[PDB]
């Protein structure tokens, strides 16, 4: 009934493998792209969300949260292939 | 015939 | 059709002033326009222009008011009574704005004009009203942003909602719109299973209200 | 809702007929050119009147009474139901037992006088509106596209072609080239007179005779030539909204000019040049220095037709169909007559003492005075 | 009371004419008239004519600026040799100009600049308008090569009655009637020079219409045929043309049999001279057409105060 | 037209005062950027039709 | 001359200091006529100077000047077809406007500019004259006189070189036109460069859609008549031989999507080249790439031509850009409509990967809404961002309220009047409120409608309706009875597939009946409801109130709303009464129309229509008679009088209300009536089945140039109506009206075209199978609204 709704960045499941630990902010932006979210509450964290929901066909969400350091250096990775 | 006059 | 007798400019201006005191602006506008056309270079051309701006503002001739204000600023950027014309610009932008969901471009223009006026001439009689109107305009803009955020929340987009309310926090950190919009961010983060941010939003809400 | 005209159509002048004109006979060809602008006009030869119409019908008429000798159509029919008009727009011309007619579909028909059978049919670059001039065993056609082509009389094959620049906007009509000393002088809507050798078409020289025309684009820049004429090594051309000029037959040097323009053909007699201005201003200019002898502006903006001299008297038709006889020596009117209500658009024909003219409806008329 | 120093005499499409320019040349022609034996009694009508010269000068000078035509200071020094007639009177210093302007160097030099700048552009514009046919060159060369005859030299005066390029019948008759009256007045006893001042539209109107010594073949055939039979002092005309009517008075006539020989080589010897002769008439015919074209097209509004 | 005939003449409205947002320990609120700032201006002018908007005689 | 003082006269707009800076000369210096001339020249070059005359006083250097007069006002005359305000806008754009000085040299310039504007808008003989009126204080007034003359019209549109298709057929699809029949609404006869370009593109597309790959337009010519009243347009083309599509090849940075793409490019080897098919393939590739995430998927196709075998080999180049994202979606100009109504029409959700197709679809939806006269799109770049952009929509609000009137005529409804006031945007909220009223020969209707198109952002629409209905049966050639009714309804709308639509709702209706002639069928229902009206008199009354649950389904797939050539339309409306209501019945209707073209150009189409209706009571009651289906007319079965098919009334012996001599009566007691009475008046039925098979062919005689505007159809219509509660055994003498075997058939020709006086439909039918009492009407037409 409703039209397709898209949200967040697009993850190809391949560029995610291209990012290692310690890569810089410029490097992650080049690999994936500028995120549509951040953690404004002090800590610098990049939230990549891949949410799509076609017409009456459920919802699929892939979450990729990147936690950097004070010098913009990647130090942690968390990937959620599907929501709980 | 059918007239319309936008107001 | 509102024929203007061609008496001396002093007489025409006196009649226009008297009619302005009466309150019927439709004749004052004609008198002032006739004076301007017949005497494009008069001893009190600046006063005539100011009176015409006032008449346009009070007669709902908003586009003519904007044109007159722009011309006056261009011709006399250093006139001693520049604060008055800036305040009139703010008021005419407000009147054009005239329902927070409508277009806020006029509100933004009025906010810019009032900010300029208050930052330039803070010792003029038209400053406290400028501050009050600026507060109202900020509240209106925040209300519009909250309205669009709520619409997107109902639609289902949980990214536009968080982005827009984050912008609301960034730009209007001290408005009831943001105070009432924080729960929208909390709900969006909870919907997307971002408990790490949902707890932060819950704390921010609790510590305030 | 009202309609107005910038220029008020001149009223019909009142004139006392010095000699009473008559109508020897008249025959209806067919539907006729209608409201369309075209050069389709009758032709006379060997006491035979050949005429056609826009539909595609061609008839041969007697030159003394108007009896029909033979007739034939050129609108191909795909059975009993479908029929496509031929859209003839080239003036009828006859030379050596042939009848050449232009068409709006880039087709030129060559019919036989005896029975009206199609001798041959050939395709050209584009619409053939110009009169099919004949000379040196060739048929010259000036198409709207600006391609001047020559066709073999016996066969009709294309011998050579010349390309003339065409402006974005022009007037509906092209110039009929005139031949002199094995060379054809032609004009184009661009506003230039061109002369090309008959044998191959090599460009001899080109001259521009348009006015300043520095005004707004495609407005006041319109300049068509409309069949220039040549006499005694002197080339005469007239350009619409331009200046009448006299050009050397060998190199194209401007001897003299005169600020005036028109699309109607002009006749050369003795040392006088009779021409009709674009505003329907009948005048006579001296052959040597273009000095006006007289003017007659009594038919201003009446849409006159190209004049033809008849018994020493100019003859012209208007959109209302009236025929106005005017003295050539003075320009004073001598006789006016009513012929048809359809209106006159094409030039008359004067030859062998017979005056012929075709109206919009296509009804041909023969004019005599008694 | 206040005294007027300068005013605007005419307004151009992209320029203006000042009333001070007419006064400067007004005195110059008046001074020249006394030395030239030709009396110059007219003041108001003569004042009218001089403004026309400035009007043509201003518009023509304006174009030279648009097209990018200038004058060199060194040229003025050379121009002093002939324009100021330094060769005739050996005084290149400004002291010679005792007449007026207080011996001001810049004013007269600028005055010299105007005279040549118009001539240079006028010569170029008319020259590029000329067209020459080999037929004409051969015809005239053979004509000049036919016994090398027609060496007659004429000093003649011309009076011009202007007409527009597109005149109406009433204007044609008015010009014709005026031209005939002048011709009748010329032969009845009226001085031809004064008639030139009053009515001549030619550039020589201030000079009495005198065209200077020349050869009969220079003028077109319309006047050559009349000049063949006319004797000294006769009045030729009136005759119409594109520019208007012309009235001619032959002041003097002379001729000689000084035939130039190489062989009367019409291909080389009499071709350049015939072509030069042909060019002379070509310049004059297209010089009168060009100037009138400039006048009609040029925007002008005479001013009065 | 009519909607604009009410705002222009005398309609004046007063909104709720601005309230500063508190920051709990352990986190910092987003930067403001000062794009829409209301600098404090001392002075008690005239408002709510107490202000004469007639142009001065100059 | 040494200068000790400087004075000026006439300086009005230029400041004395500015003028002093302008003149090179300065006080306390020697001055000569050359310096005076230089100063005058500088003053005139200033541009605000008209008459300059530097004057020396006894000691002072006085200056006098009139200056260029100021333009006080501008007046216009004769601009019949040109509006004064826009003409003034053009003038001020050119530069001349109020308050500025008037140059006394450019009068011809403004005249020629206005004449150029006239030429651009179409009029070529226009003449513009300016009149200048000097006024005191160096003021000037200018008046412009306009002689608009006449506007030239196209006299012909000729195409040369075409052999495969007739010129008339080629022009049939042209926006420009040369014939405008008074009986056809085809358009005007004006000339415009944009229209000419559109016609050229349409011709190129038409030729490319038939295998003429090498089609080329050599050039075009535009000519005018000497009177400058007629315009001729000529187009020269060179149509090459047809071509075949050998195969398709693709190459580019497909991003690992080659496998999926190949399926979209599959074709049948040995087909005709089709530019439309190529464009569809390109659009499909772009849509697939957009679905994958890319926002600007450039795609190009360059066919490779082999003239030896007349084959074409498509070469497809695919380029996928970078995945952009949308940060904000802003609307400007919606000073009245709120943000939500504009936003809900968007298809590119904010904060997601951008899509050009989605943005275009959103713009199209906004345009379809109709609240905006102009809609524009822009894609700005966020400062210092390589993949973030902002979408901004510029709209111009358009007035929504619209008074409406309408008049129509027809053999069924006779004279019809339509009048109502509609407001599509109530206070910029999307609510549609309007009042409409319909009047005809046999009914008067008036309703108040309020509906919210978006009750739920998904697309559900909530309605609402209050209606008053008056119905007179006698004027509708039925059994005499008057039904005055009024009620209110509310309904919902469920769009599920963009072609289907479910709608359900409740409704309350109160029906009042009076002045009814007794008859067996109607009295069946009346007795079923317990009433016992008298037979001798017709002054009977009956009132009822009913609550019904309304439901319906719709299906729309027609290619075009006017003169459809392919698709299908299915409608099913069903209503049933809920308990508590006096009436206990259920009504079901099913309308269907199918179009099936059997030609590539879709000129020949087979049309099939069907109509089914049924109903009956539930609690031992009977369906109300005033809800019976009616058959016959120009909508169900042509050739039959409107509402004439079906069971005929049976009249009881009764006394007329007011007997009149020599007056026709339905066998009243004053006419020797002593038993039941047969009649020939239709009463409708509770079951109806109408099927219409229609064959469409092009009009044979009308000119092919505009023949596409007239639809000619041969039809064979069959229908039938009967009553399922007719006790045949009880009334043996009269015909059995419960047998549906009495099928009625008819055939005839039908015409239909758009006319300046509204739609026109004509139909001549010759019913060949009819039963006793049926009233035939061969000629039927309807000038509808």
């Amino acid at each position: 009934y409703r039209p397709d709704i898209n949200q967040g960045n697009y993850l190809t499941a391949n560029d995610v493998s291209k990012i290692r630990v310690g890569m810089t902010q410029q490097q992650v932006a080049y690999a994936l792209g500028t995120p549509l979210m951040s953690d404004p509450f002090g800590t610098n964290t990049w939230f990549y969300v891949f949410r799509q929901q076609p017409g009456h066909e459920g919802v699929t969400q892939q979450t990729l949260t990147l936690t950097f350091n004070s010098s913009g250096v990647l130090t942690n990775i968390d990937n959620k292939p599907a929501l709980s | 015939w059918n007239w319309s006059k936008s107001f | 059709k509102e024929e203007v007798p061609d008496n001396p400019p002093n007489e025409i201006y006196a009649t226009a002033q008297q009619k302005l005191q009466d309150g019927n602006w439709r004749q004052a506008i004609t008198q002032l326009e006739a004076l301007d056309n017949r005497y494009p270079f008069g001893p009190y051309s600046q006063q005539v222009q100011l009176d015409l701006i006032y008449a346009y503002y009070k007669n709902a001739d908003l586009p003519l008011a904007q044109a007159a204000i722009d011309r006056f600023i261009r011709l006399n950027p250093t006139h001693p009574n520049i604060d008055y014309v800036m305040y009139m610009r703010g008021l005419t932008n407000m009147a054009l704005d005239d329902r927070s969901d409508r277009d806020p471009q006029h509100a933004r223009a009025a906010f810019s004009d009032f900010s300029k006026l208050v930052r330039g001439y803070p010792n003029s009689q038209y400053t406290t009203d400028a501050t009050k109107r600026l507060v109202f305009l900020k509240d209106r803009l925040a209300k519009y942003e909250y309205s669009v955020a709520e619409y997107y929340t109902e639609r289902g987009a949980w990214v536009a909602v968080v982005n827009r309310v984050e912008g609301m926090l960034r730009d209007y950190p001290d408005t009831q719109a943001t105070r009432d919009a924080l729960p929208l961010m909390e709900n969006a983060y909870r919907q997307m299973q971002m408990n790490a941010q949902a707890e932060k939003v819950a704390k921010i809400i609790a510590a305030n209200s | 809702n009202s309609e107005e005209d910038v220029v008020k159509m001149s009223p019909l002048p009142t004139v006392e007929n010095q000699f009473t004109p008559t109508t020897a006979w008249s025959t209806s060809v067919g539907s006729g050119i209608g409201n369309f602008y075209s050069n389709l006009h009758p032709a006379l030869a060997d006491n035979v009147v050949y005429a056609a119409d826009r539909a595609g019908l061609v008839k041969a008429l007697n030159a003394d009474d108007g009896k029909e000798i033979w007739s034939v159509s050129l609108a191909e029919k795909d059975g009993w139901f479908s029929k496509e008009p031929a859209l003839l727009s080239g003036g009828v011309t006859v030379s050596g037992g042939h009848v050449y007619i232009g068409s709006e579909k880039a087709q030129v028909y060559a019919l036989n006088t005896s029975d009206g059978t199609v001798a041959w049919q050939t395709k050209v670059a584009g619409e053939a509106l110009s009169r099919p001039v004949v000379s040196d065993g060739l048929v010259l056609i000036h198409t709207s596209n600006g391609q001047l082509q020559a066709l073999n009389e016996a066969d009709g094959a294309v011998k050579w072609t010349v390309n003339l620049d065409m402006p974005s906007l022009s007037l509906r009509g092209e110039s009929a080239p005139t031949t002199a000393f094995g060379a054809a002088v032609v004009g184009g809507d661009n506003g230039r007179v061109s002369a090309v050798l008959m044998e191959q078409g090599q460009m001899i020289w080109q001259q521009r005779i348009s006015q300043a025309t520095g005004s707004t684009e495609i407005d006041r820049l319109s300049d068509v030539d409309t069949t220039p004429v040549v006499v005694n090594g002197v080339v005469f051309a007239l350009a619409y909204n331009g200046n009448l000029t006299a050009l050397d037959l060998r190199s194209g040097q401007i001897m003299w000019k005169r600020e005036l323009g028109s699309v109607n053909d002009f006749i050369v007699d003795g040392n006088r040049i009779y021409l009709v201005d674009q505003n329907d201003r009948v005048m006579a200019l001296t052959i040597d220095g273009g000095v006006t002898l007289w003017t007659q502006s009594d038919l201003l903006h009446r849409l006159l037709t190209s004049p033809v001299l008849y018994n020493g008297n100019l003859v012209v038709g208007d959109s209302e169909g009236y025929l106005h006889w005017i003295n050539v020596e003075d320009g004073r009117f001598v006789a006016q007559q009513k012929v048809d209500s359809s209106g006159f658009q094409t030039e008359p024909v004067a030859a062998d003492g017979k005056l012929l003219i075709q109206a919009k409806d296509g009804t041909v008329y023969s004019i005599t005075r008694w | 009371a206040p005294q007027v120093v300068d005013k605007v005499a005419a307004v151009v499409n992209n320029g203006v004419v000042l009333e001070s320019d007419v006064d400067g040349l007004m005195q110059s022609v008046k001074l020249n008239a006394a030395q030239a034996r030709q009396q110059l009694p007219d003041d108001a009508t003569l004042r009218h004519q001089i403004m026309e010269r400035l009007i043509m000068d201003q518009i023509i000078l304006q174009m030279g600026q648009k097209m990018g035509v200038k004058i060199s200071d060194e040229q003025l020094d050379q121009a002093i040799a002939n324009i100021a007639k330094q060769n005739n009177m050996t005084l290149d210093q400004m002291r010679s100009r005792l007449a007026y302007d207080g011996l001001n160097y810049n004013t007269y030099r600028n005055q010299i600049r105007k005279e040549m700048i118009i001539s240079e552009v006028r010569n170029n514009e008319v020259r590029r308008r000329i067209t020459i046919l080999p037929q004409e060159v051969e015809s005239l060369a053979q004509q000049v090569g036919n016994q090398n005859d027609a060496s007659t030299e004429l000093n003649l005066s011309h009076i011009l009655i202007p007409l527009p390029e597109n005149p109406t019948s009433d204007q044609v008759n008015e010009a014709e009637s005026q031209a005939r009256a002048i011709v009748d007045q010329a032969r009845n006893g009226a001085d031809f020079g004064k008639l030139a001042i009053a009515h001549s539209a030619d550039q020589q109107a201030l000079n009495g219409g005198q065209m200077g010594w020349g050869r009969i073949q220079e003028l077109p055939g319309i006047f050559a045929q009349a000049l063949s039979t006319a004797k000294k002092g006769d009045i030729v005309g009136p005759i119409r043309s594109g520019v208007g009517f012309h009235i001619l008075k032959v002041n003097d006539l002379r001729g000689e049999s000084k035939n130039i020989s190489v062989v009367d080589k019409t291909d080389a010897a009499q071709k350049d001279r015939a072509y030069r002769m042909l060019m002379n008439r070509k310049f004059s015919e297209e010089a009168a057409s060009w100037m009138q074209e400039q006048r009609a097209s040029a925007y002008v509004k005479i001013l009065s105060n | 037209r009519y909607k604009r005939q009410v705002s222009g003449d005398e309609a004046y409205l007063e909104a709720a005062p601005l309230a500063e947002l508190h920051a709990p320990a352990g986190m910092i609120l987003p930067v403001t950027s000062g794009d829409y700032a209301i600098p404090v201006t001392n002075g008690s002018g005239a408002v709510g039709k107490a202000l004469d908007i007639r142009p001065p005689a100059q | 001359f040494v200068v000790k003082d400087i004075h000026f006269e006439g300086l009005q707009r230029v400041a004395v200091g500015a003028a002093l800076l302008s003149m090179p000369v300065r006080t306390g210096d020697t001055v000569n006529d050359e310096d005076i001339s230089n100063t005058i020249r500088a003053l005139f070059a200033t541009g605000n100077f008209e008459d300059v005359r530097v004057l020396r006083d006894g000691d002072t250097l006085l200056v006098q000047v009139k200056e260029r007069p100021t333009i006080a006002s501008i007046t216009f005359s004769g601009n019949k077809s040109v509006k004064d305000d826009m003409l003034k806008q053009n003038l001020e754009a050119s530069g001349v406007r109020v308050g500025e000085s008037l140059d006394r040299t450019t009068i011809a310039d403004i005249e020629k500019g206005l004449e150029d504007f006239y030429y651009s808008v179409g009029k070529y003989s226009a003449s513009v004259k300016a009149v200048v009126t000097p006024l005191p204080r160096n003021r000037v007034d200018l008046k412009l006189v306009f002689q608009e003359g006449v506007s030239a019209e196209i006299q012909q549109i000729n195409i040369v070189g075409n052999h495969a298709f007739t010129t008339d057929e080629l022009i049939s699809h042209f926006q420009l036109r040369d014939e405008v029949p008074w009986w056809n609404v085809v358009g005007d006869r004006k000339y415009q460069k944009q229209k000419l370009a559109g016609d050229l593109e349409t011709l190129r597309s038409y030729y490319l859609d038939r295998g003429y790959a090498r089609f080329n337009i050599d050039s075009t010519q535009v000519s005018l008549t000497p009177d400058k009243k007629g315009i001729y347009v000529t187009v020269n083309i060179t149509e090459g031989d047809q071509y075949k599509l050998s195969g398709v090849e693709v190459s580019g940075n497909l991003a690992g999507h080659s496998a999926e793409i190949e399926q979209l490019t599959k074709i049948e080897p040995g087909e005709l080249y089709n530019g439309t098919k190529v464009t569809k393939m390109e659009d499909d590739i772009k849509k697939l790439l957009g679905r994958y995430g890319y926002a600007y998927p450039r795609v190009q196709s360059m066919p490779e031509i082999n003239d030896a075998d007349k084959t074409v080999k498509l070469r497809v180049n695919v380029d996928a850009g970078n995945r952009f994202y949308v940060r904000k979606i802003r609307f400007e100009g919606n000073d009245t409509s709120k943000d939500a109504v504009l936003r809900r029409e968007m298809r590119q959700m904010e904060g997601a990967w951008l899509g050009s197709d989605l943005v275009d679809q959103g713009k199209e939806r906004l345009n379809r809404l109709g609240f905006f006269e102009t809609v524009d799109t822009d894609t700005q770049r966020v400062p210092g961002s390589p993949d973030q952009v902002d979408v901004v929509y510029k709209v111009k609000e358009r007035n929504t309220g619209s008074f409406n009137f309408g008049i129509g005529y027809g053999t069924e409804s006779g004279v019809s009047f339509q009048a109502g006031v509609q407001q599509d945007n109530w206070l910029g909220t999307g609510y549609a409120v309007g009042i409409n009223g319909t009047k005809n020969d046999y009914q008067t209707y008036a309703e108040l409608s309020v509906t919210n198109p978006y009750f739920t952002v998904d697309g559900v629409s909530l309605g609402g309706r209050l209606f008053y209905n008056d119905f007179q049966a006698d004027d509708a050639d039925l059994s005499d009875y008057t039904n005055k009714s009024y009620g209110t309804d509310v309904t919902l709308g469920f769009p599920i597939n963009e072609y289907n639509s479910l709608r359900a709702g409740l409704g309350y209706v109160h029906n009042s009946l009076s002045n009814m002639q007794p008859q067996v069928a109607m009295w069946r229902y009346l007795y079923s409801m317990g009433e016992h009206p008298s037979t001798s008199d017709q002054d009977n009354s009956f009132k009822t109130d009913d609550f019904t649950f309304n439901y319906g389904w719709t299906y729309n797939k027609l290619d075009r709303g006017y003169f459809p050539t392919d698709g299908s339309r299915v409608n099913l409306t069903g209503k049933v009464t809920i308990p508590g209501s006096d009436n206990e019945y259920y009504k079901v209707t099913l309308d269907t129309a199918t179009y099936v073209p059997i030609d590539d150009d879709h000129k020949w189409v087979v049309l099939g229509r069907t109509r089914w209706g049924y109903g009956d009571g539930l609690g031992g009651k009977e369906m109300p008679f005033y809800e019976n289906f009616y058959a016959g007319g120009s909508s169900t079965v042509r050739g039959f009088q409107s509402n004439t098919i079906g069971p005929k009334a049976v009249y009881f012996p009764h006394q007329a209300s007011n007997y009149d001599p020599d007056y026709d009566y339905e066998c009243a007691t004053q006419d020797g009536a002593k038993d039941l009475c047969k009649s020939d008046d239709a009463v409708g039925g509770n079951a109806m089945a109408v099927a219409s098979l229609e064959f469409i062919t092009p009009t044979p005689f009308i000119s092919d140039k505009y023949a596409n505007s007239v639809r000619t159809s041969f039809f064979w219509d069959m229908g039938t109506v009967w009553d399922t509660n007719w006790d045949s055994s009880q009334y043996s003498g009269y015909p059995d009206y419960s047998d549906p075997s009495n099928i009625r058939m008819s055939a005839g020709i039908a015409l239909q075209w758009m006319s300046p006086l509204g739609p026109l439909v004509f139909s001549y039918a010759q019913p060949f199978k009819k039963y006793d009492g049926d009233k035939a009407e061969q000629f039927q037409f309807n000038i509808g609204k």
